[PDB]
């Protein structure tokens, strides 16, 4: 129904609860394969679950960028296109591992 | 072990083979050099300057070192290939106006303080 | 106290402070430190290995979205063994922040090239070599952006000079622009300014 | 093989020293190369061998379009650095000259693009708006461009007891230069054709290659560092902030005339509210004393003697301080060391950033094209070289 | 028709011509089989030199490997002879 989001570049999306439906969906099935006890997993789970929650919960689309605060739906989506890219590369990089490499005794002392 | 990381070589063996690699785009280049810049030098005096450069860090043992030498004469050969440079900074290589100084010490003695 | 002073807002400090343990919890295998500065300013100190992630997760996680990179500059310590220093400002949109990402480097180390996350850090990393000497790996196109034609030395490291090495002059036998070494008439004056006298006490070091 | 040509540095539409090397086919732009560092004079190493109120005049000389933008921009750090706030007074005539200021930038800007893309009158028609505002700027501080007024205590000196109502007197006058300007220009078939779809930038790629300011706002960003990160007393006032839809030249444009009528109408608030009081912080271990004190009291003359042999120290720390400058987003990441000197000052000019992205935008474009595209771009080599 | 056959002779024969037309080496005191680095006292930049000469006048190039380890005429004729495949 809306035409002209108003951002060059980003296209009007038609039928977007159900492509938000499915990135929602793949980004929990990519973080099924991080291990339990990591940070990002459970962060980003929560928060992709209250917006996936709210997604079903709503049939309005300007309700629903009110809802979820996150700025013109087709930016939502996009936001969740890079969460899933980001939630790919994270399970390849697995940050969550301790910490290498202490830095030097005074690498971080200022003054001098 | 020390443990350093690497830019590109692991030893001296590749490093001396990149040196190598970018001795002869350098020996290769210098004809056109000549001919683009309507230098008044003949090839083989460039051919010789470039030798000197190389000459001049022979003696580096470190492969870092040789390996950021090398990254600095591929950044000169590209700047010399497109003619980004200018007449004046190749001649900058032959110092063509700088009055020779003596190194005995008798000659430095009586010019000045300086040792 | 009211009127000359600064005034302090405690609500930024707050949340600043959380998203910084936030990024630390998430990020142990990189983050080395995390500081919020009492003009309320956030820096996360971390390994250098971690350059790529660090900063895609600031640039891509949802909670983040710093998608945009202010600036990319070196600050150089001598007395240090890592001697320069590595500086991203980021800034969030979405969520009206700011954020600093350090890390460290020395002479021969190389840094990955931060290209494929941000665009803009194409100049600055060029900048960075130009100036410090600092090596860039897979960048694109990595040459001299601010120096002239075949200049020699860092000039934004400590140890060169202020005047430098070399100045040009045009010369008439040879027709031509040429280099000779700096010759002033006026030598630069150093001024030595520091006071004998403590002034912050706040920073006072330990004696060793 | 493609064709390469050097536009510039002795090139009008160069904007100064810039060395465009471009690729061309025909006349077809394969590929531009700018070249810079030809007005680059080594600032930041010469301020960290100056104090704080040296390094001061540097600011005035990196972006010498827009002056008091820059020392407002350095002021500000400092005074963060130095935990210290500026008076009220002082911060309401920073905010009406980084205004008047904005209005010289933006005509340079405008008249100068539309120099480059061949018309010649609105220069010459605005050029005198520009001299009546630098003879504003020379009656605050003496000098036409390079105040050195605003500084980290707030500033130098207090206005003339004549100077509001001729800013008054300017200000109820401007709109009528900017209405023939706009009858030039904006509706004109063959600036539009000159314009239109010239330069287009996504928003995702304006903000991934680091732009700021307007060249953010035609591609439909909604950000302006004056509304979401006010510093002096811009809470205070009220002002809308133009948005483009297509990102293109000719949205970027309409967008700069409209910000230079919401700068007349910050400017009239401004007059409306100026308070009064003292124009610098009341604390001479800062800021100098008066004449007539320091000639009278001890300390007023110890401390006028330190302030301008040693100058005032800085606790050690680090700061990333931005402002909204005609340009864009203007930064300064300033380090302390504990001294009477800046251990580092880095500067960030919003044009090195839009001058890195102007190959992506001058895929698909003629000559003409880029030269318009070099315009839109608002480009100043004093602050891209530094 | 093309160019003639060519022979290991002729080979022989340019390699020997180019050499002595190299300024660094007295074309009396070369052989077929003497070393450069240790008979004719050459450094590893004037191979590489010998090595580019060798590659302009047989009009191919030769990688950094293989021709890193011909360190006599010898092994430059047996070697354009391979590239070559010839056998007379
Ligand atoms: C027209 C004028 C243009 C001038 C252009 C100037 C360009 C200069 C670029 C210089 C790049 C470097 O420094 S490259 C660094 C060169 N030095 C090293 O790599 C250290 C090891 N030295 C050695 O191996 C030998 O002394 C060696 C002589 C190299 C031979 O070696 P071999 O034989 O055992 O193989
Ligand atoms: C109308 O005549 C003039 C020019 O020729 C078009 C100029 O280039 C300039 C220089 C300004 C441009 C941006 C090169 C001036 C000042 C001028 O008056």
């Amino acid at each position: 129904l809306k035409k002209t989001t108003g951002l060059v570049g980003l296209a009007v999306c038609e039928t977007p609860h159900e492509r938000l439906k499915i990135l929602y969906t793949k980004i929990l099935d990519v973080l099924g394969q991080i291990p339990k006890n990591a940070a990002y997993r459970k962060y980003t789970e929560q928060i992709t679950n209250e917006k996936l929650g709210m997604v079903k919960a709503e049939p309005d689309v300007k309700k629903l960028e009110e809802q979820l605060q996150g700025g013109q739906i087709e930016e939502v989506i996009l936001q969740a296109e890079n969460e899933l890219s980001l939630a790919r590369k994270m399970l390849r990089w697995k940050p969550w591992e301790p910490l290498v490499e202490e830095p030097p005794a005074n690498q971080w002392k200022w003054p001098i | 072990g020390t443990s350093v990381k690497p830019i590109f070589s692991r030893d001296m063996n590749e490093a001396k083979r990149r040196v190598r690699e970018l001795y002869r785009a350098w020996y290769r280049e210098v004809p056109n050099t000549v001919h683009l810049f309507q230098l008044d030098i003949s090839v083989k005096q460039g051919r010789d300057k470039v030798r000197e450069m190389f000459m001049k860090n022979a003696h580096v043992t470190d492969p870092r070192v040789v390996d950021l030498l090398v990254i600095k004469g591929k950044m000169e050969l590209e700047e010399t290939i497109n003619v980004w440079k200018q007449r004046t900074h190749i001649m900058r290589f032959f110092h063509e106006t700088e009055a020779p100084r003596p190194t005995d010490f008798l000659s430095k003695f009586y010019v000045g303080h300086d040792p | 106290t009211r009127p000359t002073i600064r005034p302090r807002n405690d609500v930024v400090h707050k949340q600043l402070s959380a998203f910084g343990q936030y990024v630390a919890e998430i990020l142990p295998k990189y983050v080395q430190q995390v500081q919020v500065s009492c003009f309320n300013e956030l820096e996360i100190f971390i390994h250098p290995d971690g350059v790529i992630p660090v900063l895609t997760f600031l640039r891509d996680h949802t909670n983040a979205q710093f998608k945009s990179l202010a600036d990319l500059t070196a600050v150089d310590v001598p007395t240090r063994q890592n001697r320069f220093e590595i500086v991203y400002n980021l800034l969030s949109l979405r969520f009206n922040s700011r954020i600093r990402v350090k890390t460290y480097t020395d002479e021969l180390t190389p840094i990955e090239s931060s290209v494929t996350v941000y665009k803009a850090a194409n100049w600055y990393e060029r900048e960075i070599w130009d100036m410090f000497g600092v090596f860039f790996a897979n960048h694109p196109d990595l040459r001299r952006i601010l120096t002239d034609y075949g200049f020699e030395g860092h000039p934004f490291r400590k140890d060169f000079p202020l005047s430098g090495y070399v100045e040009l002059r045009y010369d008439d036998e040879v027709k031509r622009v040429v280099a000779e070494p700096v010759e002033l008439a006026q030598e630069f004056r150093k001024f030595d300014l520091n006071s004998p006298w403590e002034a912050f006490p706040a920073y006072r070091q330990p004696p060793e | 093989s493609n064709l390469t040509l050097n536009f510039g540095p002795q090139h009008p539409a160069a904007h100064g020293v810039l060395r465009l090397v471009m690729e061309l086919s025909g006349e077809m732009v394969r590929k531009c190369d700018p070249h810079i560092g030809l007005l680059h004079r080594g600032t930041e190493k010469l301020i960290e061998y100056k104090t704080y109120l040296q390094a001061l005049p540097y600011f005035d000389r990196l972006d010498y379009v827009s002056m008091m933008c820059n020392e407002q921009a350095y002021s500000l750090a400092v005074e963060k650095l130095l935990n210290i706030q500026p008076p009220p007074r002082a911060q309401w005539i920073r905010v009406l000259f980084g205004e008047i200021t904005r209005l010289l930038n933006h005509i340079m800007a405008v008249t100068t693009h539309a120099l480059d893309i061949g018309a010649m009158t609105p220069f010459f028609w605005m050029f005198e708006e520009r001299e009546k505002m630098f003879e504003f700027y020379e009656r605050v501080s003496g000098a036409r461009m390079h105040a050195a007024y605003i500084r980290p205590g707030g500033v130098h000196q207090d206005l003339p007891l004549g100077l509001l109502d001729d800013i008054y007197e300017f200000s109820k006058n401007f709109s009528f230069r900017i209405d023939e300007l706009e009858e030039m220009l904006t509706n004109n078939r063959i600036w539009r054709n000159r314009t239109v779809d010239i330069g287009v930038v996504t928003a995702e790629d304006a903000l991934n290659y680091g732009f700021s300011g307007v060249m953010l706002r035609g591609s439909g960003i909604q950000w302006d560092l004056r509304k979401t990160q006010p510093y002096d007393v811009y809470d205070q006032v009220e002002f809308d902030v133009p948005i483009g839809s297509r990102g293109d030249c000719y949205d970027r444009y309409l967008c700069r005339v409209e910000e230079m009528r919401q700068s007349l109408r910050i400017i009239s608030q401004c007059l409306n509210k100026m308070p009064p009081g003292e124009i610098k912080v009341d604390d001479a271990k800062v800021s100098p004393p008066k004449r007539a004190e320091m000639k009278t009291s001890m300390e007023s003359l110890i401390h006028h003697f330190k302030l301008y042999t040693e100058g005032y120290q800085v606790p050690p720390g680090a700061t990333y301080t931005a402002i909204e400058a005609p340009k864009g987003e203007f930064g300064v990441y300033l380090v302390s060391d504990g001294s009477s000197r800046p251990y580092r000052c880095k500067i960030k000019a919003p044009g090195f950033a839009h001058l890195a992205g102007l190959d992506k935008m001058s895929k698909g474009h003629m000559l003409a094209d880029v030269v318009a595209i070099i315009g839109t771009q608002d480009i100043v080599f004093g602050e891209v070289d530094r | 028709s093309d160019a003639p056959p060519l022979t290991l002779e002729a080979i022989k024969d340019r390699v020997l011509y180019v050499l002595k037309l190299y300024d660094k080496i007295d074309p009396e005191k070369l052989s077929v089989n003497s070393h450069f680095m240790k008979d004719l006292g050459l450094d590893s930049l004037d191979q590489v030199e010998i090595i580019m000469a060798m590659e302009d006048e047989f009009g191919f190039e030769i990688p950094d490997i293989d021709a890193e380890k011909l360190m006599c005429p010898q092994e430059i004729v047996d070697y354009i002879a391979d590239k070559k495949d010839v056998y007379e």
